């Protein structure tokens, strides 16, 4: 339900006019498809202007771990500060790319949720014990290294997201505030 | 000797009100450029020239641009001559040519050259000589980009041949040479749409989450200006670093325009009391109407200019009805300010 | 079928007559798809004019509890008044951003149907017990919230809300306006 | 008289601060004009050497000419070509740019005729295309196709008053033609730039936007694309790049030069008998503020007037001896750090 | 000293504006000229000026 | 138009009212020169019904 | 037109009085000139269909 | 074209000048002046066959 | 352009001033004079190559 | 009743175009004239810049 302003013009919905006003959204899953999806929008807004703020709005469940690296090193590597905004949910690898945001434009809405959990495999990986020991092996990499990605941008110790991240965290807006996940609290800003 | 900044300050106060940081500039730079004429005079003794520091007047419109140019043209010692940049050509065109708004600093100088090399010319609205994008223009633009090009050989200083203008053609009386280099230029604009220019360089944008999107409630608004938002206003970059100073006008809050109305010595209440005196009627605002009118004003959003446009709808039913009539006082009060179509207190004999 | 008419080059359906009058449309489930399109059209309508008030059309089952604080903090920190008209049904979620609306400008249709009740969760969310303790505190946090957000704007206490929302309380408009959700049961305009 | 281009440009060092590129270019095209006069007085029918500068505004162009009147002795008009319509029109003819010269040859035609006549603003009497309201666009193509005759050197009266008309052969006389050309930095990103999009590319942000693409990348196809015909380029085989000022070179000027910035306030301060001083920190922090503005040097005074607003305002109502603006002033706000006595 | 009070005067179209105006104009002990600004066009530009 | 509205000494052409640079001029002040203006302003009432 | 249709003390551009070099004006009253104007309007016959 | 076409006294522009004010113009009537206006018609091929 | 590679009876104005008083025109006839076109191509070779 | 015959020459630039037909033009002593394609506007007007 979207209304699309259709036209030999440009279409102009809604996200068109979030992606003018440089407003990455992410509001699906972090899928691969989604994750390609970012990555050629930050780019494109860094090809713009890479001085101007790109905004990311998260709503997202959270998704895959490649695809979270996928988002989370473009939006390190575009030469344009990233300012994650948190939209009711930021959970999984979308609370890895809300704590991913530039500091001090880190934002979450009042009661928005961050839910922050260790990875884990999507079903059951079969195989032999040596190709287990190697997809053991790669999920305590993708912990570790999601882990130390969280200890960079909320500003502690690798340990404690380990401790932490050890069952699902959920941290409303204000615990992720303290946490360093976001770093404001919106406040509304209705003139009501 | 000179007046010092707070004595030309003082002044302005006296018929500007609001605006302090565009009164102390234009009480700094006339007190500079005094300081200019007296070391290009006399004065080891430091052998060095001095740039005249143009001025920029930034600002909404109705606020004291004009207004504080017009005050300070009756203290200023030093030739003054008012111009306005909505007549100016390039050399070649119909209009009046940039160096013809120099022929009035002549003229206000009643002839005289020597004092009109040390003068002030205040170009009026030149945020109507800036273009209508931030590239070269595609027309020529003969009263627009190309009067910035004309007008900035005379605003950094040069030997400009004016044009006498009483004969039939240009050379018929003698171009009065004259020196621009100690001529000071204020110019004013109201730039009113340079507010926008400013948000979208700094960053912030007006849509989405933590990005200022901005109410008529609030009618960074022209401080933190750059060169740069004005290339993108329209202005060239040849013409705005020939204006160093920005005075940076305010809008005028609800404070400032309630004493606008009565404060000032043509104050604008001054001038209905004057009306109503020609009908032999006294009128009276109470202060709680004066709060009233300012209020409105500011969602007029018109500046100071607003409040006569409030008090000539809120007076509009006493001034048809009292030249018919006789009456001694009559008490504006806030009930017909705020609340539109209420008869006044009247007092008769 | 939903037709069209072409304005003027344009082709716009009903829904983009809708939203070019500032209303925004909620006909569908609030799920994180619906969610993120209601936020994108009230950033869009408040950037467009963020004095002149956006009216949200809420016929809608409601749905899940982060998109539901997703719309929630978005209606609320717009500058725009939000109007909410209930039109047909508001139920959960949907009920919570019918009471979300700006005061004196929550409106339903004499024959809406506003449905409060309590969150839950669709199927069984599996899990060992220190999983579900967390799952179950969460759904107590979104209970508690819930209820705290039927507080602010019902203008009763949050612990009637719960005895209230303990089963299904359906209500009508005007049960509806007696309790707080609305503020005008929208009496009819019709000529005849 | 023949200064060598390594003195000609010492006396440009000694004012114009950077632009040693454009300070060379000059030096040696000036010099090769005079040469070629002087042995074509005592051939392989050698070039011109017409100059045209561009560059960032503010940068020195016609400082650089100012600084070359001051050195020469040889007639230097300072013309403007703001003011040059066609014949027949009015305003300033394409003519009295001759004119200027012999007012500074003091009416002695054979020294103008081996003179140097600076047009400033070129890029006025670029062609725009036409507005359908001006009744003959007079001040682009034709003012321009007025100057290729005289460019390349012809017999041309001149009328005075600016009785019989003065001859003047313009052969042997150098045009030196400045602008600041400000959409032609866009032109020549058109060509030799991409907006670089993805991983790896160079996207340039706007601080580096804020260099010059004038230093080798010109060439007269992005001149015709700003509005010079090309037969115009031509009169002008010699075009030196005026480049935008670094950090270092803006804070030499502030002190350096003979009417220095920071000497044309101490004057002003000393006027209230107040000294005025700056740490050299202080001094880098209004030069880095330059490089935001565009304005060259010429936003040194925008930044200097916007620092010392307040105290202008505050010490001639006062007793004073000195006062240090600091870091603290330029980069955060105001102290007022002025020391009684 | 009193300042001009200049008047913007709204209106449909044959309602009476221009009707106003020349009424206006025969009572007026004032010189009066009744303009157009279409006829009208800025400076440097062909057509009438506002002068 | 606006400096003439709010008063200006603006030199009026008598040639019959097309400018142009060189004449004499008619030196007039509007200070106190009253401007009525119309229009019908035939999109304005959906602007101010908005 | 509006101006023209309605009557107005205009004045004609050019040629006023056969050129010459001032006065390029003469004024014509409007007012009395009828004004017959014509044209297909070739899709208003679908407009007044509507 | 129209009245050009068929016949009206038209008032020309020098060769240079424009339809400006203050320029001098040639009355023409071109009301015997014939046209023999030409063109390609590349798809005038396709709505003959239609 | 194709009209004077073709041959045209054209009136040159002597220069840029001599469009204002529109009397004295050069005439030249074009049926006699050479034209050496000449372009930039380097996009063309696809199209040989095709 | 003989017609003339002219030339277009090819290719990209920088190859002696203009220098080839300006030593053929001081062969015969004939006029010549350099002109662009650029000074034409693609917005109209032309006809009175190609005289
Ligand atoms: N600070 C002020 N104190 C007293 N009166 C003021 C002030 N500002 C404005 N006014 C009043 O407003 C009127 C208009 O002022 P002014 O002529 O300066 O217009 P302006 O805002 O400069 O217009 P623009 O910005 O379009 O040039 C003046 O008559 C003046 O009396
Ligand atoms: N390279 C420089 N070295 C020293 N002083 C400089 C230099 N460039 C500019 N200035 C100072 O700033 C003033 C402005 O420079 P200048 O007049 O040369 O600007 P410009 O390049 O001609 O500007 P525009 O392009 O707008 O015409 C000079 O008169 C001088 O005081
Ligand atoms: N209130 C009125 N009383 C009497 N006659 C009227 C009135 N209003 C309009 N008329 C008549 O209508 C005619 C047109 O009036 P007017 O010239 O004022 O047009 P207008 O509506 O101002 O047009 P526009 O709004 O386009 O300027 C006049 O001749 C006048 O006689
Ligand atoms: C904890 C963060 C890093 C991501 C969370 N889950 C994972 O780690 C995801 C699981 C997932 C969940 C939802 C959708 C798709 C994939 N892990 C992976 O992508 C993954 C892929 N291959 C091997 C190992 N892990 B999130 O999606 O719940
Ligand atoms: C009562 C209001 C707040 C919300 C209502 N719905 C819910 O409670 C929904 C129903 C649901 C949907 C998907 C998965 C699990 C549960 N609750 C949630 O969104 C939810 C999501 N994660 C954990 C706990 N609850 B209603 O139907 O909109
Ligand atoms: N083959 C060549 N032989 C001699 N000179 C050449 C040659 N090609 C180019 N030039 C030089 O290049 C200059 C201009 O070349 P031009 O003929 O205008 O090339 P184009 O037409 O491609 O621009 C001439 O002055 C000439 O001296
Ligand atoms: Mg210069």
């Amino acid at each position: 339900i979207l209304p699309s302003f259709i036209e030999g013009v440009k279409e102009s919905n809604p996200y068109n006019k979030l992606f003018e006003e440089r407003i990455i959204f992410l509001g699906v899953q972090v899928d691969d498809a989604s994750a390609n999806d970012i990555m050629a929008q930050l780019l494109v807004l860094e090809s713009l202007d890479p001085d101007r703020d790109i905004t990311m709005y998260i709503n997202s469940p959270g998704g895959g771990f490649t695809s979270l690296m996928a988002i989370y090193d473009t939006m390190q590597y575009v030469r344009a500060d990233i300012q994650t905004v948190c939209l009711g949910q930021a959970a999984s690898a979308a609370a890895v790319l809300l704590a991913a945001g530039t500091p001090g434009k880190r934002m979450a809405l009042p009661n928005a949720r961050v839910l922050i959990h260790q990875p884990s495999l999507s079903g059951v990986i079969q195989g032999q014990f040596s190709d287990l020991e190697i997809q053991a092996a790669e999920i305590e990499r993708m912990r570790t290294l999601m882990e130390t990605t969280l200890a960079r941008h909320t500003g502690k110790d690798a340990g404690v997201i380990r401790k932490d991240t050890d069952r699902d965290k959920i941290l409303t807006a204000e615990e992720a505030k303290d946490y360093g996940i976001i770093d404001t609290v919106l406040e509304y800003r209705k003139l009501s | 000797e000179l007046p010092k900044p707070a004595e030309i300050r003082e002044f302005l106060e006296g018929y500007v009100i609001g605006q302090d940081t565009a009164k102390r500039t234009l009480a700094v730079a006339v007190y500079n450029h005094y300081k200019r004429i007296q070391a290009g005079e006399k004065g080891r003794c430091e052998p060095v020239e001095l740039t005249k520091s143009n001025i920029l007047m930034l600002g909404p419109t109705g606020c004291g641009k004009t207004y504080l140019a017009q005050t300070l043209a009756k203290m200023l010692n030093v030739p003054f001559a008012i111009a306005d940049a909505t007549a100016l050509t390039e050399a070649g065109y119909v209009g009046e040519d940039v160096e013809n708004i120099l022929l009035k600093l002549i003229q206000a100088a009643d002839y005289d050259v020597k004092r009109a090399e040390t003068g002030i010319i205040y170009i009026d609205q030149v945020d109507k000589i800036a273009r209508k994008s931030e590239n070269p223009s595609i027309t020529r633009d003969v009263s627009g980009e190309g009067v910035q090009q004309a007008l900035l050989k005379i605003l950094e200083g040069t030997q400009a041949s004016v044009p006498p203008q009483g004969g039939r053609k240009h050379p018929h009386q003698e171009f009065i040479q004259i020196d621009t280099t100690n001529v000071l230029f204020i110019v004013a604009g109201a730039f009113a749409g340079l507010e926008k220019i400013i948000y979208e360089r700094v960053g912030k944008r007006g849509l989405g989450f933590g990005a200022e999107v901005r109410s008529k409630a609030e009618i960074d608004h022209f401080a933190d200006v750059m060169p740069e938002d004005l290339i993108k206003f329209g202005l060239i970059p040849e013409f705005i670093g020939r204006l160093p100073v920005v005075a940076s006008v305010t809008n005028l809050d609800k404070e400032s325009l309630v004493k606008i109305l009565s404060e000032p010595k043509n104050a604008l209440v001054k001038q209905y009391i004057r009306l109503f005196e020609m009908d032999g009627v006294e009128l009276e605002f109470t202060d709680d109407a004066l709060e009233a009118i300012a209020d409105q004003a500011i969602h007029r959003g018109t500046g100071a200019r607003g409040l006569r446009a409030i008090m000539e709808e809120v007076l509009l039913p006493v001034m048809y009805d009292i030249p018919s009539r006789d009456d001694v006082a009559k008490v504006v009060v806030t009930k017909e300010t705020v609340q539109d179509n209420v008869l006044p207190t009247i007092v008769p004999r």
